């Protein structure tokens, strides 16, 4: 696959162009190294505090236990008695290369719900059962902050790989055979201006040598 | 200084017989006066369409891209006048300052003055806009004879190392300085940022000097190591510990 | 437009010429008049004017010399933009990106039908000048000076305030023939109008 | 999205209801879903597309264990928002499901 | 010479001939016969023959102007595809590659030395373009009209309930001239299944 025509101006022209895709390899490159440095560092973020979290919700889970051991049963009123949200999100951003990361940032507008449950049987293993689930709640949104960037960096660091590869398979190997196509057809341009000086300088010996 | 003009207005076939004249006056005062002598060539681009000129007086054929087919001939009468002899103590080298038309490598005027000579430094156009004098990238700049010419008795012990170093640590500093660009600023780490100052006392402190500022070889390793002393122990591993124990500490 | 620097009268030219105002075609696509492109184009009269320029116009030199930068750090960094976008870049990077667009606009350009920029005088072009390297230089202060710990604006809440100021920069190219005092003194106030603003 | 939804099982929602993660607005829906032992796979699945498909829903809490029936389900779900998470339960305890993004 | 038609020869020619049937090497490494590159082939008998098809083949104009810019719109699409992917494309583009692809296998491509592709009288060519431009057509319907709203068809749902009818589609150039009338029977025979499964 050829672009254009070889003049002498568009060799230089298409030396141009490879040297624009040649830094638009590195450049882009090293983004895409950028990307998975932090891809595979948000990995070990993701393995080690996944088996920390199973280790709090096993303390808040026998922490559940004890409090039903002194507090009778709470299985219908805690179900019952919802009405507003005391512990929410708000989706902030973060960049890596110019790569926005969605992110997640918890904040309490608390009214307590379960401001008098228990209260005279119980209600001291409650308000420690809250305290090792809002801890619980604390860390589970920072997993899922590093799960939503997780889950957005690998479908942005694949689209930045095709780039690059579109690059170096498509764009840069047609420009090279192009620039080869201008070498030899320049070399065919100087064959034909030497063989017709040559014969105007043997047409010139031919009239000197009769006169 | 011999010094031989040759302009514009006078004839073009003198463009031929003064760089023939420039290097018989200095083959008599090397190694018939036992001098050492220094001898520039310029325009040695404007010297080839002096000699494309005379031989299409002569009626001969142009050959690749109008210059003559004997140009690597010709060329090589006026480089190989140099280099120093058994048994005189005189010398001669060759500093031929040639342009390159449209920046391209493959035109045969720094081609074939590269099948012959013993390395190249570069003026690039980046630096120079950059207002740097010289401006003089040392990337693809190279000089073929220099583990010959620095030494213990030559200069010093310490310059195989110390310009070894200053062109590594340039090559990676300017390798960071688009990922500042790209990346950004805070995602970089301390080493990198370091790599970034560097660069920008690289080009100002060392490369641009002024025009009429005479550094010595000693003034100019010296300026060099203040560009290394900038990082710390244990990046500097072009440079062995027999040399760096004395020269970092100052 | 043609054989750029690779054809035999142009090549054959520019070892003779000592100044050549490189025209581009690109630059004339786009109508930015004149098509003098900065890159390719020289002069060589530079330590030849030093001596008129150190007794005549001594504010001069160190601006073209920092002007030049400024035109090339847009042009090493345009290519930066269209490939990864603007969105990673840093803050002493995007000071260039306005204050060199700012060059192209009001200094660069100019209307040779226009009745006030058909001839600009030379103490109106180190005038002009002198001050968007000044808003330069200033706003290359307050950034860098204090930088991560005090709260100084990151270019985003300066190109809105300015704008007034910014204005005044972009119509400084509108004084004429019926004034040389009054063209004088009035980069000397939007000077002393940057100095409050630099105070905060 | 700014609510956090739990699917988790019986003993799990009363403890993230104590936390403060429950929400009823008595329009749309509750936020959360108990899931016990005579409830069918379709209504885990009708309320898993009800939170992949409210707005102000951007955690969603799961048990693993109730995970393992609904996987089909989350498996097709490859979206940022909202980010699908499983905890361990009383009785069961971890590994499967992200790294199926990740080998 | 090597195939390029940058040649003394065959540049010298074109400015003379008025039909130019442009053979590619690339539709013959692959076996696509005949290899008339349909992007640079032209003619120039077109405003010298619509004359002749307002009487004969009245409704065959309207078709090439369709059929030639599918294949064009396919191959700015193809460009896309080897670059970005599939995957991200609309549905409006996703139809035009399929119909052009039919189009460069049962229409365009065709066995020399097979008994029913050796010769194809005219009423054969507008029969099996005529269908598969109206399918190309009723296809747009299906995804202009029902636009955005309802879950409407996507055009994975067409390709595994019309297998049936892209067989038929894909079969039409079978027709050997054992049968004259009954071949522009099941040209409007295949026509009434394309008719009412738009419906359904």
């Amino acid at each position: 696959r050829i672009e254009i025509f070889p003049s002498r101006m568009a060799q230089t022209i298409m030396k141009a162009r490879l040297k624009g895709a040649q830094t638009g390899r590195n450049l882009l490159k090293k983004k895409s190294d950028a990307l998975t440095l932090r891809f595979r560092q948000i990995l070990k973020k993701i393995i080690e505090t996944k088996m920390l979290m199973g280790e709090v919700m096993r303390e808040a889970a026998f922490s559940l236990a004890e409090a039903k051991f002194t507090a009778g049963d709470f299985s219908t009123t805690v179900i019952q008695n919802v009405n507003k949200a005391q512990v929410k999100i708000r989706a902030k951003k973060d960049n890596v290369a110019g790569v926005t990361l969605p992110v997640f940032e918890h904040y309490h507008e608390g009214t307590d719900s379960y401001e008098l449950t228990g209260l005279a049987r119980g209600g001291e293993q409650l308000a420690k059962l809250k305290r090792n689930y809002a801890k619980a709640v604390e860390l589970l949104v920072e997993l899922a902050s590093l799960q939503t960037s997780f889950v957005t960096l690998d479908e942005a660091i694949k689209i930045t790989n095709r780039r690059v590869n579109a690059i170096e398979h498509v764009i840069i190997p047609r420009i090279e055979r192009t620039l080869a196509y201008i070498i030899t057809e320049l070399d065919e341009r100087e064959r034909e201006e030497f063989y017709r000086l040559k014969k105007i300088q043997e047409k010139k010996k031919i009239l000197k040598e009769k006169s | 200084v011999c010094l031989f003009l040759n302009l514009a207005n006078d004839p073009t076939i003198e463009r031929i017989i003064t760089p023939r004249l420039a290097l018989t006056t200095a083959e008599f005062l090397a190694y018939q006066c036992e001098k050492h002598v220094l001898v520039i060539l310029t325009d040695m681009s404007s010297y080839a369409e002096a000699l494309r000129e005379v031989s299409a007086a002569r009626e001969e054929v142009p050959g690749r891209r109008g210059f003559p087919g004997y140009m690597y001939t010709d060329l090589a009468t006026i480089y190989e006048r140099a280099g120093r002899v058994e048994g005189r103590n005189g010398s001669i080298t060759q500093i031929p300052i040639l342009t390159m038309p449209n920046d391209d490598i493959t035109h045969p005027i720094p081609d074939l003055t590269g099948y012959i000579t013993e390395g190249q430094i570069y003026v690039d156009r980046q630096l120079h806009n950059r207002q740097i004098y010289p401006p003089i990238n040392v990337l693809p700049s190279l000089s073929r004879l220099m583990k010959s010419a620095i030494g213990e008795g030559m200069t010093r012990k310490d310059h195989a190392d110390v310009s070894n170093q200053l062109y590594a640590c340039y090559a990676i500093g300017k390798d960071v300085q688009a990922m500042k660009a790209v990346v950004g600023e805070e995602a970089l780490t301390s080493d990198d940022l370091l790599y970034l100052e560097f660069l920008q006392k690289f080009e100002r402190n060392f490369i641009a000097q002024g025009p009429y500022e005479n550094r010595t070889v000693y003034e100019t390793l010296d300026i060099g190591w203040q560009l290394l002393r900038i990082f710390p122990k244990e990046m500097l591993k072009r440079i062995p510990q027999s040399t760096l124990s004395e020269f970092y500490p100052r | 437009p043609g054989g750029d620097f690779s054809d035999p009268v142009t090549s054959a030219t520019l070892g003779i010429v000592q100044v050549f105002w490189g025209l581009d075609k690109k630059l004339a696509q786009r109508k930015h008049f004149p098509s003098v492109n900065w890159l390719i184009s020289y002069s060589k009269y530079m330590r030849a004017l030093d001596e008129y320029y150190d007794k005549h116009f001594t504010e001069f030199v160190p601006l073209r010399t920092k002007a030049k930068e400024i035109l090339q750090e847009e042009e090493d960094l345009a290519e930066i933009v269209q490939l990864v976008g603007k969105a990673s870049l840093a803050e002493t990077d995007k000071i260039t990106l306005e204050v060199a667009k700012l060059i192209k606009d009001d200094f660069l350009q100019q209307n040779g039908y226009t009745p006030y920029d058909r001839f600009c005088p030379f103490y109106k072009t180190v005038g002009m000048l002198s001050n968007m390297i000044a808003f330069y230089d200033m706003a290359r202060r307050a950034v860098e000076t204090t930088a991560q710990s005090d709260n100084k604006i990151t270019w985003s809440i300066i190109r809105e305030h300015m704008g007034e100021i910014l204005y005044k920069l972009s119509s400084m190219k509108f004084k004429d023939p019926v004034k040389d005092g009054e063209a004088k003194i009035k980069a000397d106030y939007a000077q002393l109008l940057e100095d409050m603003q630099n105070a905060f | 999205g700014k609510l956090i939804a739990v699917i988790g099982d019986e003993d799990t929602v009363t403890g993230f209801l104590l936390g403060g993660i429950g929400e009823l607005n008595k329009n749309r829906h509750p936020n959360f879903l108990v899931v016990e032992k005579d409830t069918t796979i379709n209504e885990i699945e009708d309320t898993f597309r009800q939170f992949l498909n409210r707005d102000d829903i951007g955690i969603i809490l799961i048990n693993q264990y109730i995970a393992e029936m609904v996987r089909h389900a989350l498996d097709a779900h490859q979206r940022s928002i909202p980010a699908v998470l499983e905890i361990p339960s009383k009785e069961h305890p971890y590994d499967a499901a992200k790294d199926s993004i990740l080998r």
